[PDB]
């Protein structure tokens, strides 16, 4: 399995703490875990940065009850005052996210292959594949230690940054 | 009835009474799994027992709503009414865990003390027929050093 | 020969034989001088049922063992709480008619043993022949061979009757008396 | 059936050998199919349009009370 | 050599009836003999039903005692009088008629599995999604329900009576 996945920086093949010993339901299962997890940290640093570069907290995000864009802070201390069925609502379109289709060994979603299609690499050319997945995947990881180097600097510091 | 573990220089078969009717094959598998998870626990209830005062306790929380800083509570009787409930009762769940990941029946692995730990083994050069009469030898002595400090304690009211 | 329980259940149910024996060959006569085939009534001569008087039997013993245990000890020493403090409950006889009720711990005592008993009644009703009996399947520490067996039983049975005659001059022995464990006058 | 019991028995044969581990299910073999054609019957059905009726005309009574809109 | 014992209580043969069950290969627990006597799909409906209810009341009492609040100034009373204050405001009845509507189908899926018009299995109402497709991985992701159900009933059933005995949260 040392000639799956990306391994950018070249002759990377790092199972490091001897991980996959060799089996493939394993490994695809990480598989799908390290994709879903890159591109859960991609999105959750752009939510991170975009809050800061372009502040844009227009109007309210509660209506009803005064919660405003503009009064959540921008870090973990949104896990309080984004309101209760909001947080209720975007757990709700994580689980349309994550249950539309099916993700189970033996199908297509175990391997990241969703119903996005919004880069649509173009069979006829199935070599830029290989490198728009292998360039999801790095920055995934990239991703990936960045929020968790971000979360760690929220709560030592007191606030985002 | 001699040649499984247990016989050593000090003494081979010392059973005047408990074993003194012999045979018994599914009474010995019985009592020698008996033998050898007292000796476990023995062993670990006394290095608990010496490392309150040989090392400094742990400076920790325990508890950190009712910051039970280690140091409170003694080394020995009380500290079973010290440490509260709530963590006795995970120390008992990692103990049934512990009991219950493997099996312990009749003609199991189990009692044995075969419950897959390992890490202080031989190379299987069969000294660990050597290592296993430690085991045996080491845990008949940490469990009367065990009960030892148990009346000590309670004789003399708290730790010594 | 203990006849594992899975392979034992194959001659349960109510026999209507007669083994000829005395009552349906179950260890427990077994005296010091020779075997004390006591049965002056003549219950045993109901033979369909002698599983279910082994049953009770047992069943009677185990609960007495307990009982006079758990009426010895706390005169002794009390479980750690106010309301089984040597000065709340002054006598074991008390502790009875000290909880009860909404103070809960008898009550749940009572709930559990009712679950247990419950869960257990197919045992006593069915699935209980001369063999099995009390045969709960709690062996474990129960010695190989056969007369080491037939020992065994005859010590359960001994104790449990022991057990509940003592309890019986106890609970005797302490309402006239309202004394600890030495309960004489 | 030697054993004399009642038409429309959930009853095993009382009749057996040593003690049986066996499925009795002591509910009624009823059939979906049978109820629907029992709730059908003439008392049943008019009993219930009969309810219907009498309740329709008690709801009536009581949203528009007497006859108001003579 | 015959009379497939029950492993959870070792002195009662398993019931016939839970053979081909989730919970029956591993432990068997039926010492009453509730299959014996009524039919083990319907117990096993009846099972799954429960311990769903109670896995979802579970995390609703942990919602609602955690300050999780739904946003209405009739919505802010404790979990204890919650259902005194949703009957009364109405919610409760509403809940009642779609879950009613809900119960109304199951019913419907009851009494046509029970005929054979459908080969669904008690406790099946379709929903595959997060299903293993090899039969091993159904079979232990049906028992991982079996146990969170289970589980989540005794949950629930400490959560409520401890709340209405000491009204506190839920650590208590
Ligand atoms: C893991 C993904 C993730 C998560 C959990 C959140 C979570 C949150 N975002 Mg967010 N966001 C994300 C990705 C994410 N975002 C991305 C990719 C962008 C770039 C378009 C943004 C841009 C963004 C803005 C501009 C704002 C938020 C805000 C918020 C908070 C209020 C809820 C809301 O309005 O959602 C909005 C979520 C989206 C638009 C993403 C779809 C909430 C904590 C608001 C806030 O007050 O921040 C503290 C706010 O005004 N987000
Ligand atoms: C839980 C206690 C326990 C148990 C179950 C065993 C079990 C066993 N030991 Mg053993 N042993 C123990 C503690 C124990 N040991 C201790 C503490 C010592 C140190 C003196 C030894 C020293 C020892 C030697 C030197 C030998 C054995 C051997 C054996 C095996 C055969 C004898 C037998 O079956 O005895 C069954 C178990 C018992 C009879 C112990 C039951 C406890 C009795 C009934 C009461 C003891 C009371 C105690 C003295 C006072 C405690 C304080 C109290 C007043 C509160 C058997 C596996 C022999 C062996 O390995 O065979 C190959 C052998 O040669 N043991
Ligand atoms: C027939 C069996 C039986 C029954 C019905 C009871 C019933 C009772 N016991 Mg008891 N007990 C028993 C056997 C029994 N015991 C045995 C065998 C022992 C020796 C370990 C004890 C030791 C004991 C103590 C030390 C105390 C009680 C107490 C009590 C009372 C409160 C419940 C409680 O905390 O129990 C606690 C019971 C246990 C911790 C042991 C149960 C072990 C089971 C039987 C196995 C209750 C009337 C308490 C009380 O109010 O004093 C009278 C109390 O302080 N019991
Ligand atoms: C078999 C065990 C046994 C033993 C050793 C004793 C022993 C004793 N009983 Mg006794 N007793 C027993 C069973 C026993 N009893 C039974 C089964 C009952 C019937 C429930 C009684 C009823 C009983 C009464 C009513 C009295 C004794 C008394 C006495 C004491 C004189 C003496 C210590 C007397 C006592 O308390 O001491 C004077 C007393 O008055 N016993
Ligand atoms: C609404 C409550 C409820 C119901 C209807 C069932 C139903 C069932 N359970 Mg079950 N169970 C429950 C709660 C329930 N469970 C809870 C809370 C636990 C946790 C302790 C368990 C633990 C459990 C185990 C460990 C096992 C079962 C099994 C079974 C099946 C056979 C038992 C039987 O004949 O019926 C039981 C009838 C009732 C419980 C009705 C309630 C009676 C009260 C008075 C049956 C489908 C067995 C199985 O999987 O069979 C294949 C099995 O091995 N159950
Ligand atoms: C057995 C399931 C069950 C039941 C009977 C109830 C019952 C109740 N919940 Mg509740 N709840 C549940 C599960 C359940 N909940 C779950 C799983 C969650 C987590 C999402 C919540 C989150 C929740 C909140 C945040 C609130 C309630 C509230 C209430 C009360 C009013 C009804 C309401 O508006 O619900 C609203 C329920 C939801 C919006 C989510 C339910 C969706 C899942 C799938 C069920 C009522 C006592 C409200 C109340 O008045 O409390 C005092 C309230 O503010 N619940
Ligand atoms: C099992 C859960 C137990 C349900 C509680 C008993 C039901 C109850 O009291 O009904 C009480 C509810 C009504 O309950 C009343 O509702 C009033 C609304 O005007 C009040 O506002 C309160 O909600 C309450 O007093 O009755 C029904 O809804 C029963 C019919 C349910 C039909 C569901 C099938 C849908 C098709
Ligand atoms: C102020 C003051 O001073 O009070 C102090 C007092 C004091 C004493 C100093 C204290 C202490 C120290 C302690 C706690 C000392 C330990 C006491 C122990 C370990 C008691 C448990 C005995 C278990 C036994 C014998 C099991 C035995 C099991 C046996 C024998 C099994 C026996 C079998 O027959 C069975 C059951 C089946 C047979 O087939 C096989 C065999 C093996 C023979 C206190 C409590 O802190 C307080
Ligand atoms: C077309 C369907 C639709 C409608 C019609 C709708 C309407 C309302 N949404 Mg919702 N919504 C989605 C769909 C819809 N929303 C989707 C796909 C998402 C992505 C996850 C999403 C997200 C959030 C968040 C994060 C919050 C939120 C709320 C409210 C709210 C206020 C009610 C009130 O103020 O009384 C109203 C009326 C905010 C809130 O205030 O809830 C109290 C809150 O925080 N929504
Ligand atoms: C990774 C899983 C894990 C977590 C996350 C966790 C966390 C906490 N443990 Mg715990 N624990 C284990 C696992 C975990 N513990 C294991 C395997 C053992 C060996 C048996 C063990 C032992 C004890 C003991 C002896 C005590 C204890 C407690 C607390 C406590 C305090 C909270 C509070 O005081 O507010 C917190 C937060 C103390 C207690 O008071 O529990 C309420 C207490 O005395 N723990
Ligand atoms: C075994 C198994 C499982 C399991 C399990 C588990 C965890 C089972 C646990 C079951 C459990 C935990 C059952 C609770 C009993 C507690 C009772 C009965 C409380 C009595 C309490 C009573 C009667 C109250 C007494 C009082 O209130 C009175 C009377 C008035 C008050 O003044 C005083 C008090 C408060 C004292 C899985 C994993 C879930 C599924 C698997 O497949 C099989």
């Amino acid at each position: 399995e040392s000639e799956r996945g990306a391994q950018p920086p070249f002759g990377f093949w790092d199972p490091l703490g001897l991980s996959a010993d060799g089996d493939v339901a394993t490994f695809k299962r990480r598989r799908a875990s390290e994709i879903k997890h890159g591109r859960i940290a991609m999105l959750a640093a752009m939510g991170y940065m975009t809050p800061e570069i372009t502040g844009k907290f227009p109007g309210y995000l509660s209506p009803s009850t005064g919660v405003k864009y503009a009064d959540i802070p921008n870090g973990l201390a949104a896990i309080s005052k984004v309101p209760v069925v909001g947080w209720l609502q975007i757990f709700a379109w994580t689980a349309v996210c994550e249950l539309w289709e099916d993700q189970v060994p033996g199908t297509p979603g175990h391997e990241g292959e969703f119903c996005f299609k919004a880069f649509k690499v173009t069979s006829d050319a199935p070599e830029t594949r290989e490198t728009k997945l292998a360039s999801e995947l790095a920055n995934g990881r990239l991703a990936m230690m960045a929020i968790i180097g971000l979360f760690f600097q929220d709560g030592l510091t007191g606030s985002a940054y | 009835f001699e040649n499984e573990l247990g016989v050593q220089a000090p003494t081979g078969f010392w059973d005047p009474l408990g074993f003194a009717k012999d045979g018994s094959m599914k009474a010995f598998k019985r009592r020698r799994a008996s033998e050898i998870k007292h000796g476990r626990i023995a062993m670990l209830a006394t290095m608990g027992y010496i490392t309150p005062e040989l090392t400094g306790k742990f400076p920790g929380l325990l508890s950190p709503s009712m910051g039970l800083k280690y140091e409170d509570i003694p080394n020995g009787l009380g500290a079973i009414s010290k440490v509260p409930a709530v963590g006795w009762a995970q120390i008992l769940a990692y103990t049934f865990y512990c009991e219950q990941s493997q099996d312990q029946s009749e003609g199991s692995a189990g009692e044995a003390g075969d419950f897959g730990f390992k890490v202080l083994t031989s190379k299987d050069e069969e000294g660990l027929k050597r290592k296993l009469n430690s085991e045996l030898a080491n845990g008949r002595l940490a469990m009367m050093a065990i009960i030892g400090m148990f009346f000590q304690d309670g004789l003399t009211g708290s730790a010594w | 020969a203990r006849r594992e329980l899975a392979v034992a259940y194959e001659d349960a149910g109510i026999d209507l034989m007669d083994n000829g024996k005395f009552a349906q060959g179950l260890v427990g006569a077994e005296a010091a001088f020779g075997r004390y085939e006591f049965d002056p009534i003549g219950f045993s001569k109901y033979t369909e049922l002698v599983p279910w008087f082994r049953e009770a039997e047992l069943k009677h013993g185990r609960i007495a063992m307990l009982a006079w245990l758990g009426l010895v000890v706390p005169d002794f020493v009390r479980i750690p709480g106010e309301a089984y403090s040597f000065e709340a409950v002054p006598r074991v006889i008390d502790a009875h008619d000290a909880l009860n009720a909404d103070a809960g711990p008898n009550f749940q005592i009572i709930l559990f043993i009712s679950i247990v008993e419950l869960c257990c009644a197919k045992k006593v009703f069915e699935w209980n022949s001369v063999e099995t009996a009390g045969d709960y399947n709690l062996t474990r520490l129960f010695p190989e061979d056969d007369e080491a067996q037939k020992q065994m039983r005859i010590a359960e049975l001994k104790n449990g009757r022991l057990a509940m005659i003592a309890f019986g001059g106890a609970v005797t022995q302490a309402v006239i008396t309202g004394k600890p464990f030495p309960w004489t006058f | 059936r030697k054993i004399p019991a009642g038409p429309y028995s959930v009853s095993v044969e009382p009749l057996r050998d040593g003690a049986t581990n066996e499925v009795s299910i002591v509910t009624p073999p009823i059939s979906s199919e049978g109820v629907q054609e029992y709730l059908s019957l003439a008392p049943v059905f008019f009993m219930a349009l009969a309810i219907f009726t009498s309740g329709f005309a008690i709801e009536v009574l009581r949203f528009f009370p007497d006859t108001r809109y003579w | 050599g015959g009379y497939k014992m029950s492993k959870a209580v070792p002195f009662l043969p398993m019931s016939p009836a839970l053979e081909g069950y989730v919970g029956a290969e591993e432990e068997g627990f039926d010492p009453m003999g509730f299959s014996l006597a009524l039919d083990i799909r319907w117990l096993r409906e009846a099972e799954l039903k429960h311990g769903r209810i109670c896995m979802l009341a579970t995390v609703g009492w942990i919602a609602t005692d955690l300050g999780m609040r739904l946003p209405g100034p009739a919505y802010q009373v404790s979990t204890l009088e919650a259902h005194d204050a949703m009957v009364k405001f109405g919610p409760m009845a509403q809940i009642l008629i779609w879950l009613g509507i809900i119960e109304v189908f199951s019913f419907l899926a009851i009494t046509n599995m029970m005929e054979g018009t459908t080969d669904r299995q008690p406790g099946d109402y379709g929903l595959r999604r997060l299903y293993p497709k090899d039969e091993e991985g159904q079979y232990e992701m049906q028992l991982k329900e079996l146990r969170n159900g289970r589980l989540a009933m005794l949950a629930f059933s400490g959560i409520v009576t401890t709340a209405v005995l000491t009204g506190r949260t839920w650590p208590f």
